[PDB]
């Protein structure tokens, strides 16, 4: 009755230093619908995040995309962090521009 | 090619004060043209492609006053799922509505659809036919015999064959700028190794609409799946999509291996190879 999300953190182009980029968490795959998302910047909440409207796919699982903008420098470090009632723990994913 | 009107309902109820959060999100293709949520301040049916802003107030009042016709409707099934089920005041429950038509490159009616889910699982369906239900369990059976008597499956098969298609036409034309156009994926390669014997050679596609397309690997001509990871279409947040595909491979043989792109904006499939 519960499904855990998958997690992609990524930017919306490639990635550019010094360029205004936009970084993106996608979760998907989940249920229920309540879910905590936050984008990090060096281990720190990022306050200024938008996300879109709330869908679902054909096997009911549910999925949000979370997104800001940043400029990207080379020593700034990003992740998504997601808490849902199937996960014991909150989950981060690192962004790596290579995936 | 194929077109698609899709709409998207949820509802999770609030046990301990107030009427259910409810969203819902219609959809052209893989683009998302208008939304309701119940949180929000506006209380309308809000636009959320320029194509639909044409649309006049007339159109706002009967979109708001369907959206939320169907919220009520929601919170009436929450309240008789729970009793049908047993369950407790206690917890939080979902319902789920989705429905709309298919229609291909003539933009005549081909499928429609109308589903709706509790807790994340298959409750009723229409089937195919767009005459009769598929009910998952007994209290789902009860809800197909109410739907039966009160003739439901009738109002819908002339919405989805009818009213649906006349509607997408109609968007599809106001739209015509970016909704008839495609997005060819823009493909390029990565290598990386993660020893001095494995490379992962990676293809990317990007910036592409609509969202369907196919990456497949191949090792000297011959289709490869084993030692690939796909991951899922995902959105740029720009109305395009992303994917890519990667293969690890014997450093060295990188030149035995290729990488196939389809999609409905390449007459041509492309091949990449490092
Ligand atoms: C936004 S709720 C109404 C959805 C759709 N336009 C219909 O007439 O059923």
């Amino acid at each position: 009755i519960q499904r855990t999300p998958k997690i992609q953190v990524y930017s919306r182009h490639p990635a550019e230093n010094g360029k205004s980029n936009f970084l993106n968490c996608y979760v998907s795959g989940f249920h229920p619908s309540d879910i905590e998302v936050d984008l990090l910047k060096n281990g720190e909440r990022i306050e200024k995040v938008e996300h879109s409207d709330l869908s679902f796919s054909k096997d009911w699982s549910f999925y949000l995309l979370y997104y800001t903008e940043f400029t990207p420098t080379e020593k700034d470090e990003y992740a998504c962090r997601v808490n849902h009632v199937t996960l014991s723990q909150p989950k981060i994913v690192k962004w790596d521009r290579d995936m | 090619g194929s077109h698609s009107m899709r709409y998207f309902f949820t509802s999770v109820s609030r046990p301990g004060r107030g009427e259910p959060r409810f969203i819902a999100v219609g959809y052209v293709d893989d683009t998302q043209f208008v939304r309701f949520d119940s949180d929000a301040a506006s209380q309308r049916m809000e636009p959320r492609a320029p194509w639909i802003e044409q649309e006049g107030p007339e159109y706002w009042d009967g979109e708001t006053r369907k959206v939320k016709a169907h919220s009520q409707t929601h919170r009436v099934d929450l309240g008789t799922l729970r009793g049908c089920y047993n369950q407790s005041e206690a917890g939080s429950h979902t319902v789920q509505r989705m429905y709309g038509c298919d229609v291909g490159s003539d933009w005549r009616f081909l499928r429609g659809y109308h589903q709706y889910a509790y807790d994340g699982k298959d409750y009723i369906a229409l089937k195919e036919d767009l005459r009769s239900w598929t009910a998952a369990d007994m209290c789902a059976q009860t809800t197909k015999h109410k739907w039966e008597a009160a003739h439901v499956a009738e109002q819908l098969r002339a919405y989805l064959e009818g009213t649906c298609v006349e509607w997408l036409r109609r968007y599809l034309e106001n739209g015509k700028e970016t909704l008839q156009r495609t997005d060819a994926p823009k493909t390029h390669m990565t290598h990386h190794a993660v020893s001095d014997h494995e490379a992962t050679l990676r293809c990317w596609a990007l910036s592409f609409y609509p969202a369907e397309i196919t990456l497949t690997w191949q090792r000297d001509g011959e289709d490869q799946t084993q030692d690939t990871e796909l991951v899922e279409t995902r959105p740029a947040g720009d109305g395009t999509f992303q994917k890519w595909v990667a293969v690890v491979v014997p450093s060295g043989q990188e030149q035995r291996y290729t990488c196939h792109v389809q999609h409905e904006g390449l007459p041509k499939p492309l091949t990449l190879r490092w």
